[PDB]
DNA sequence: CGAAGGGTTACTTCGCGAACACAT
DNA sequence: TTCGCGAAGTAACCCTTCG
């Protein structure tokens, strides 16, 4: 939750023009960042007020008020250290896979030691804790993991080529009545909001050794 | 797509292809940007430097040619015009960037030169010095001493500066050298004629004869003056010996190192002329007269810019004259040098064995033929390029390519039916190596025609040399690919720059005490083993690059 | 580079017929696009024919930005453009 | 996931000039060209795979999808190619200006010269604030004049002659041995000396062919155009910041080859297959030629061969671009290449850019009709049929657009066309429903009804000597197939109902269509712009029966005075 | 305006004009192209020559100014900042 | 691609020699990227060294250092192991 | 087409559109020489400016700064004829707002 | 596309709620969810909005994740924020403590230690009690 | 004072255009 | 099978200086 001051310029279209002003620059700023991500800034909710608005220009072949702005944005972005509230849906061969609460499920920890043990299920159980000597408690599935958020880099994607995303021609060809068609979508892109952390806090509402 | 082959850049420019890369290797980007900025369309002052880099204001342009200036880098020109402000005009200096290529050279055999006295402090006290010097553009005495904290040290680092100076590696950078040579001249000229605007009948012969003779001999002692004139050191009550006054700078004098790797190239050249023991004793006679009077390598000062009207008779004949008695030491006698104790059977060394060297100049060419040592390094430049060109083109090209090379030297406008006769090639080897070599230059062709539109084919094309052309055009394909070399350390320090952060900062004793994991220790060996490779190809490049550029 | 304030100003108050055939197609190129009327229509189409009543009834609201031959942009309403 | 994405829709300002080095012109080397292109047509029923024509420099045809553009002749935009050739030639477009550089430059430092005092008195003109071309050329001009005069060069210890052409074939033979000619040189000296060694084996050309100093071929100039400066070769005129401002990109080294867009494919006399382009022709011709050259490297054949070889080959390569060349009476000089199909009256800046053939337009036979306002003309009804304007539905159009678009194409007040609010598609009145199709008809739809009484319409006359010979009025829906009109607007046409025939072009678009009745209309241009004088008024049955009226004799009745009136208005 | 008294055919239009698909569309279309990217010439268009040729909007007649619709802001909702965290919370 | 050769390269840094220039000038390098040594960009500067530019900057020519320019990167290392304040790096 | 029989299509000759500017129109010398004859959209980049395809540079190959926009056939069709024989037309863009 | 500053003043959880009570109007919720089938009211012959299911979908699942732990979003008011705020800054605490703080509120003292970093050697033990008492009050 | 170099004006050769658009 | 000026290309000749 952070405030940014992103500056972007607004086409209205002709239809609305009964609208108020400022109430059809908010409807189309909102078609833009309301599930859409900056690169490396973080992940807009919603449009909090306007700045600066002046006179709307237009083009010779559109007829539509290119108005010019610059506003704030309520974007969610933590900083260097931060606890936050997760909770587990699917676990992997690898490490604790958790996502806030209908936000962005690809918040993934890897192992990240103070943790000792890494399985993928082996009595219908994520991980081993081996504590020494007492309160060995697990987790398994929707449980209050309260997980810190490092690394801070999120992103380093953009590639475009025409040989290779028509190429995905030939895994829609691949897409046929074949079920098991685990070809191109155990590749997907990495997105460009990428976090992880330490480990949350042995397990619930504990002593969290050293963040 | 195959970018792999280098064909990015193959017209790009093969002189801003190493200066800008020579600065960006010291500083980076925003110093290169000038250097590389000023060598693309000449002179420039500051004020319309600003808005053709795409870069910041005054404020960084300014900051980045102070670190040229303490460098030594950049020439300017301190002038105004007849209603203008006081302008700057800076240019690029050529030698002022060789020094960053050639420093490393510089001190290790600097420490071959030193090596007489003794063996086990002065070479480490001399890669302690000089690597200083040349690192910083301009240093005094008492800048340098206040760092040391000691007594007899300091006693032997001040012994150290005067017997360097004595040799010729240092004296004091004036403005005099620091100054553009082509317009230092001009400016010894418009005061010249300033100076007799005498109303008096005098034709154009006061424009060839006085102003530019009493120039001349204005001109030739004052570019001299920095070899030596910074002594008097008799500061009596702080040392009892030969002491380097503090307020005074020094620098590198850029020359005599010239005339040392160049003696190295003759005897390099002398160890395949004459036998094993005459280059020895060739070697002891030569390398005495290098710090005596210094003019052997340069193409002259003044030569640049006045060699147009028919004067270059003249050069040949002052550089002739000059050129003997200056050095006119002992030509064949005995010294307290070195006597390399060997055989060098004779086990007698004194006006028996060390008369060698007086059959050493009647053969194959050495050159110091008149009286006693007259003419020792005139006759040489001509043919030490023309005996290393042709050793590099025979060695690239095969053992025909000098079996044809040489011949038209010697007959120029040759024909294919008289070059038959003289070469041996059965029936199309004299074409096939000619159509080799053709795309290289000294092939080049003079056509004969009298026809309206090439009719009855004339008999055409006989072949020339025009050796005039071929010695530059190797001096830009081998400057090229020292800079290429370059550019292939730079992609290979720049491919690998997550691991060099690490490996230089805290990890010095226990690199192999575990502290990478073994699956990437070996790219540790990998970007040290090749990376050493291209500095031992520039090594030895050098040593094939400096012999085109003679005067 | 800025706009001149209001209080003085160079060019002629009147209205050339090049912004009077501009602005008569830059509003029936927004009615075509569904822009409500400021006129009270009498059930016509062709929007030539709305955009000729609202400049003859001077209910358009556009605004001209003149050009100098340096730049300094000018505003001029449309409301107080003498025709 | 799904990142904010935001483009700005930007203009198209400066046009800057330049020649494409040879490492972009293998950047833009989708196929690698100049191995044996003899392949275009062949065997397999013929096919194309690394020839002169390619299916990754686009298609030629419908079928035979690209290979890079996955389209065809609607979808392909076209993909360039590198030849790689040996030994170099020389721009034919670049053979005057390629002498200003190597004439103002030295030929064995190959430094320019000129005083380092006269660099700063030119840079200081040169590089002034407000310099115009023609104040360009004549600095450019000015350091031209000044290196032809200096004999010597300045830092080499050599001189220099004069260079011209060699007869007017694309030979650069020029001299040195011309300024000074009794203490002539130490090079003159050399040049007798290194002469009688070559007398004493062929006497032939003792005193005939000895006057001939050398020639400047490609080969050794592309050589010599490398060594030439860095920081002085601003003042022969090129920019030398840009990295392809270097005198050695005029020379051809690599030679791009144009797309299959620039070369399509021949119809009827199909007696052969799909005929070839003559720059096809001409492209796979060099190829020959460019393996011939490099192959006799290492083969044998000896120097005299490989000149007329290489003298092909510069003559072929030359007649690729303008043909001004013979050919050693086939056709109108038989070739055309890249300015033949640019040169006027059929190129692209006369006849493609400037002056093209634009659809929804007409052209019928004139005729007189004084019933007509004077801001109508009056088209016919079959033209209107055939003519159609995009008229998109809101709120006003929506319950007359309903009734229009229920009436047909074949019924005249109705439409063809029907465009969705999603734009898939266009769909035909012909064949569709035209019941369930007309009665959703959404807010966004651009239906494109048939011409109508009170439609802005241009009308032009092809001798268009002034500005009045276009102009725009109301159209008017009329019985048998003839344009017909006024005849007070009938003098700036020139017109005279002869037989002489007039197109008319119709506006599509909202912003065009509200001026071209607004300040281009009629009743506006009543005048002329040349005196000021009316130029639409009376014409010969317009004043005689105004003269008639008046001739102060005529004396009317009551009933004749309301006839007139009521016939007059 | 220029200086001298000149001509307007193919040598008399080439004074002024450095725009060079206008001198390629009069005469010598060839030599006017290859003349000016050796002499590496910049070409700002504003000409009406070179205006259809790119195909956008003259600047002279309706295209020599351009039109800009009213947004009727007033100086209470956007002028004053409407922002609730007035301290550093 | 396309095979010349060179005569010189291979078999040669196995000698100490080579090895010793290349190691030597691997440490001209490494050094010369730290700018001035400890001592400099004090002394000659001002003696008739670009004097527009020696008289304008007389006290600003002490940007360039190893004793302040790696001094003020070395406190940092101590005020973020005992404070923490949030500001972006 | 050209002429008759093939179908239709009129001229609007060089001698014509010295006409309609006079007239001072410029919006109907965009409809009758661009949008209605040839309207083709096209894939320009930013730096180093010339036309690629479907997003894609072709030459500062990484697809990053393409800015698409509609352009004459005739305009599009005359640079792969420049860029066939030696010269290089680049195209600089700049914004229509922004004033 | 051009950012000014990445951030200007970044927020606390309580007044995105009060912003998001203000926009719930746009994004009407179960008191007017009966009108998807109703008769007309409104001024619309709907009373609905128009459908933003990029921004519907999450205006519903942010606040969501604000209601996990006072259960069984916080019910305090303007005032009462002001009075928290006020009495909060007369301990010497870094902005990210208070922002880790006021996001989420600890009931026990192990929280306020995982909260504050190396409490033991820069606090004393009698704020510790002071802070759970002001914060483990409401 | 006679001869050699630099430079102005004068005689002779090439190429680029020759209007719009329809049916062949 | 044609007129229009503007590019190079080449010669007759006059000024200026050298020993
Ligand atoms: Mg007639
Ligand atoms: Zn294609
Ligand atoms: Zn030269
Ligand atoms: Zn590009």
């Amino acid at each position: 939750f952070i405030l940014s001051k992103i500056a972007d310029l607004v086409r209205i279209p002709p239809d609305q023009f009964h609208r108020d002003t400022i109430s059809a620059i908010t409807h189309q700023l909102n078609n833009k960042f309301a599930n859409k991500i900056i690169p490396n800034v973080g992940l807009c909710i919603t449009i909090y007020d306007l700045l600066t608005v002046e006179e709307g220009q237009l083009k010779p072949g559109d007829g539509s008020s290119y108005i010019n702005v610059t506003f704030r944005a309520v974007v969610f972005k933590p900083f260097l250290g931060e606890i936050v509230t997760g909770w587990i849906s699917k676990c992997t061969a690898e490490g604790i896979k958790v996502s806030l609460l209908g936000i962005f499920d690809d918040i993934f920890i890897p192992q990240n030691m103070l943790f000792e043990g890494c399985y993928y299920t082996p009595e219908e159980s994520a991980w081993i804790w081996p504590m020494d000597e007492e309160t060995k408690l697990y987790f398994d599935v929707n449980e209050k993991i309260r997980f810190r958020i490092e690394r801070e880099v999120f992103v380093d994607v953009k590639p475009k080529s025409p040989k290779e995303r028509e190429l995905e021609e030939r895994a829609q060809l691949e897409n046929e009545i074949e079920g098991k068609n685990e070809e191109t979508p155990q590749n997907e892109k990495p997105p460009a909001y990428a976090l992880l952390g330490s480990c949350q806090t042995d397990g619930m509402g504990l002593v969290s050794w050293w963040e | 797509v195959m970018t792999i082959s280098s064909l990015e850049q193959r017209t790009l420019n093969p002189d801003l292809f190493l200066y800008k890369e020579l600065v960006k290797a010291h500083l980076g980007e925003r110093a290169a940007s000038v250097i590389g900025m000023l060598v693309a369309l000449g002179r420039l002052s500051v004020r319309e430097l600003v808005e053709k880099i795409d870069g910041m204001d005054v404020d960084s342009v300014k900051t980045t040619l102070v670190s040229l200036t303490q460098l030594r880098c950049v020439k300017y020109l301190q002038e105004t015009a007849i209603s203008g402000k006081k302008t700057t005009y800076y240019y690029y200096n050529e030698e002022g960037i060789h020094i960053l290529l050639y420093s490393g050279l510089i001190i290790d055999e600097i420490i071959t030169q030193m090596r007489v006295n003794d063996e086990e402090e002065h070479k480490q006290l001399v890669a302690e010095i000089v690597q200083n010097v040349i690192s910083l553009g301009s240093l005094t005495v008492e800048d340098y001493l206040s760092s040391v904290t000691s007594d007899s040290m300091k006693y032997t680092i001040s012994s150290l500066f005067v017997q360097l100076c004595e040799m010729g590696y240092l004296i004091q950078i004036s403005k005099l050298h620091y100054t553009p040579i082509e317009d230092l001249w001009q400016f010894l000229y418009e005061k010249h004629y300033k100076n007799i605007p005498r109303n008096s009948p005098l034709s154009d012969l006061k424009k060839r004869s006085q102003a530019k003779m009493n120039a001349k001999t204005d001109f030739a002692k004052i570019i001299n003056k920095p070899n030596e004139l910074s002594q008097i050191l008799t500061v009596d009550p702080k040392t009892s010996l030969r002491i380097v006054k503090p307020t005074v700078s020094l620098t590198i004098n850029l020359d005599r190192f010239m005339k040392g790797r160049r003696s190295k190239q003759l005897i390099n050249l002398a160890k395949t002329r004459v036998g094993s023991v005459t280059a020895q004793v060739y070697k002891i006679a030569l390398r005495l007269t290098e710090q005596k009077s210094p003019k052997i390598r340069d193409p002259l000062t003044q030569t640049g810019l006045l060699q147009d009207l028919e004067e270059a008779k003249s050069f040949q004949d002052e550089a002739e004259l000059v050129e003997e008695k200056t050095p006119g030491l002992t030509f064949n006698a005995i010294d307290l040098a070195r006597h390399l104790p060997a055989e060098l059977h004779s086990a007698s060394l004194i006006n028996s064995h060390l008369k060698i060297l007086a059959s050493s100049n009647f053969p194959f060419l050495n050159e110091t033929k008149p009286g006693v040592y007259y003419v020792p390094y005139s006759k040489l430049m001509p043919v030490l390029k023309s005996s290393v060109y042709e050793y590099v083109i025979a060695s690239t090209l095969g053992p025909s390519a000098m079996r044809l090379s040489r011949c038209i030297r010697d007959n120029k406008l040759v024909s294919e039916k008289i070059i038959n006769s003289t070469a041996l090639m059965k029936e199309k080897d004299i074409r096939s190596t000619l159509a080799s070599l053709i795309r290289y230059n000294s092939v080049e062709i003079q056509e004969v025609p009298r026809t309206a539109d090439r009719s009855a084919s004339r008999a055409v094309f006989l072949f020339r040399c025009k050796e005039t052309h071929s010695y530059n055009f190797m001096r830009q394909n081998l400057e090229w690919n020292m800079a290429n070399l370059l550019f292939k350390k730079e992609k290979l320090k720049q491919e690998n720059s997550t691991l060099l952060k690490k490996a230089n900062r805290d990890d010095v004793k226990g690199r192999e005490n575990e502290l990478l994991l073994p699956s990437e220790l070996n790219q540790l060996k990998m970007v040290n083993e090749r990376e050493l490779n291209v500095f031992a190809r520039l090594s030895r490049l050098l040593s094939l690059w400096e012999v085109f550029q003679m005067a | 580079e800025k706009a001149i304030p209001k209080d003085q100003r160079a060019t002629t108050p009147y209205m050339t017929k090049y912004e009077r055939a501009r602005i008569l197609g830059t509003r029936a190129l927004q009615i075509s696009m569904n822009a409500p009327v400021f006129v009270d229509l009498e059930g016509e189409t062709d929007p030539l024919r709305i955009a000729m009543k609202e400049l003859a009834e001077k209910k358009i609201p556009l605004v001209i930005r003149r050009y100098l031959p340096d730049g300094s942009f000018e505003d001029w309403s449309v409301e107080e453009l003498i025709v | 996931k799904e990142v904010v994405v935001s483009e700005t829709p930007k203009r198209i300002k400066g046009l800057e000039f330049s020649a494409l080095s040879a490492a972009d012109i293998v950047a833009q080397s989708e196929v690698e060209v100049s191995t044996r292109d003899l392949f275009d047509l062949e065997k397999d029923r013929a096919p194309k795979a690394n020839g002169a024509l390619d299916p990754k420099m686009g298609v030629s045809s419908s079928s035979l999808e690209c290979a890079t553009c996955h389209g065809n002749l609607a979808s392909c935009h076209g993909h360039f190619g590198h030849l790689k050739l040996a030994l170099p030639v020389f721009h034919i477009g670049y053979f005057k200006a390629t002498i200003q550089i190597l004439q103002g430059i030295c030929k064995n430092c190959s430094a320019i010269l000129l005083s380092e005092t006269d660099k700063r008195q030119f840079l200081h003109e040169l590089r002034r604030p407000g310099v115009d071309n023609l104040r360009r050329m004549g600095i450019l001009k000015k350091i031209l004049d000044q290196c032809k005069k200096q004999r010597r060069c300045l830092h080499c210890g050599a001189l220099n002659g004069v260079v011209k052409k060699a007869a007017a074939a694309l030979k650069i033979i020029h001299d040195t041995f011309r300024w000074v000619g009794k203490k002539s040189a130490p090079e003159k000296d050399i040049w007798v000396g290194e002469w009688k060694e070559v007398l004493a084996h062929n006497p032939e050309l003792e005193r005939y062919v000895k006057r001939c100093m050398d020639d400047l071929n490609p080969l050794k100039t592309l050589n010599l155009f490398k060594q030439i400066k860095s920081a002085d070769c601003e003042l022969l005129g090129i920019d030398a910041t840009v990295p392809s401002g270097r005198p050695e990109t005029y020379i051809w080294r690599y030679l791009p080859a144009p797309p299959v867009c620039i070369r399509p494919s021949v119809m009827m006399q199909d007696s052969p297959a799909s005929n070839e382009d003559d720059l096809t022709v001409k492209l796979t011709e060099i190829v020959w030629t460019s393996s011939l050259i490099k192959a006799g490297l290492d083969k044998g054949i000896s120097i005299n061969n490989m000149m007329e070889h290489w003298d092909y080959l510069q003559l072929t390569v030359a007649m690729y671009i303008n043909s001004d060349s013979v050919n050693p009476g086939g056709k109108v000089k038989p070739i055309r290449g890249f300015c033949q199909r640019l040169k006027g009256k059929q190129g692209r800046f006369r006849g493609n850019l400037s002056g093209k053939r634009v659809d929804f337009s007409g052209r019928t036979v004139i005729s007189p009709d004084p019933n007509l306002s004077i801001d109508e003309v009056a088209v016919p009804d079959r033209v209107a049929k055939v003519l159609t304007y995009p008229e998109k539905v809101t709120r006003y159009n929506r319950h007359k657009l309903q009734e229009l678009i229920v009436n047909g194409p074949n019924v005249h007040p109705g439409a063809n066309y029907l465009l969705k609010r999603n734009e898939d598609a266009r769909r035909n009145l012909r064949y569709g429903d035209r019941m369930k199709l007309a009665k959703n008809l959404q807010i966004g739809d651009v239906v494109e009804r048939h011409l109508e009484d009170g439609d802005v319409v241009l009308f032009n006359r092809q001798p268009s000597l002034h500005r009045l010979s276009i102009l725009s009025h109301y159209a008017k829906i009329r019985p048998w197939r003839t344009f017909r009109l006024n005849e007070c607007v009938c003098t700036p046409y020139n017109a005279d109902f002869d037989g002489d025939e007039m197109n008319l072009h119709v506006p599509q678009t909202e912003e065009a269509r509200a001026e071209a009745i607004n300040l281009m209309g009629v009743k506006n241009n009543l005048l002329t712009p040349k005196s000021g004088e009316p130029i639409i008024a009376a014409t010969q049955d317009f004043i005689t029966g105004s003269y008639l009226i008046s001739h102060k004799d005529s004396f009317y009745d009551r009933a004749t005075l309301t006839q007139l009136l009521s016939m007059m208005s | 305006y220029k200086g001298e008294v000149l001509g307007i055919t193919r040598f008399g239009l080439s004074k002024m004009r450095d725009s060079v698909l206008q001198l390629a569309s009069f005469e010598k279309t060839t030599d006017h192209l290859f003349d000016a990217a050796f002499y590496m010439k910049k070409d700002a268009v504003e000409g009406v020559s070179e205006c259809i040729i790119l195909g956008q909007t003259m600047s002279i007649g309706t295209g020599s100014f351009k039109v800009v619709k009213g947004t009727n802001i007033s100086e209470k909702d956007l002028v004053p900042k409407r922002c609730l965290f007035e301290s550093l919370s | 691609t396309e095979f010349p050769s060179i005569p010189l390269p291979i078999n040669g840094p196995i000698t100490n020699k080579e090895r010793s220039l290349a190691v030597k000038y691997i440490n001209f390098g490494k050094t010369v990227k730290d700018g001035p040594f400890y001592t400099g960009s004090m002394s000659l500067i001002i003696d008739q060294q670009e004097n527009s530019k020696s008289g304008k900057r007389k006290p600003n020519i002490i940007l360039d250092e190893d004793d302040t320019n790696d001094g003020i990167e070395r406190y940092s290392d101590k005020y973020l192991k005992k404070r923490k304040i949030g500001i972006s790096i | 087409t050209e002429g008759r029989s093939r179908d239709g299509g009129l001229r609007l000759g060089e001698m014509e559109r010295d006409c309609v500017i006079a007239y001072g129109a410029s919006q109907l010398l965009l409809e009758r020489l661009m949008i209605s004859s040839d309207a083709f959209e096209v894939d320009v980049c930013d730096k180093c400016g010339l036309m690629g395809y479907s997003g894609w540079c072709t030459t500062c190959k990484s697809a990053e700064n393409i800015i698409k926009m509609t352009i004459p056939y005739a305009a599009k069709l005359l640079f792969q004829e420049l860029l066939s024989m030696n010269i290089a037309p680049r195209l600089r863009l700049e914004d229509i707002f922004q004033q | 596309m051009k950012v000014l500053e990445e951030r200007n003043a970044f927020l606390s959880d309580y007044e995105v709620l009060k912003f998001l009570t203000d926009l719930e109007k746009k994004h009407l919720w179960d008191q007017k969810s009966l009108a998807a089938l109703k008769k007309s009211r409104s001024k619309g012959k709907q009373n609905r909005p128009y459908n933003h299911p990029e921004l519907q979908g999450i205006t519903r699942n942010v606040v969501n994740y604000l209601s996990i732990n006072k259960n069984f979003i916080s019910k305090m008011s303007d005032e009462s924020f002001a009075e928290l705020m006020t009495k909060l800054n007369s301990f010497k605490l870094f902005k990210a403590e208070k922002l880790q703080i006021v996001n989420q509120l600890p009931a026990n003292m192990v929280h306020l230690y995982s909260i504050v970093e190396e409490c033991d050697a820069r606090f004393d033990e009698k704020t510790i009690e002071e802070m759970l008492e002001i914060i483990s009050g409401y």
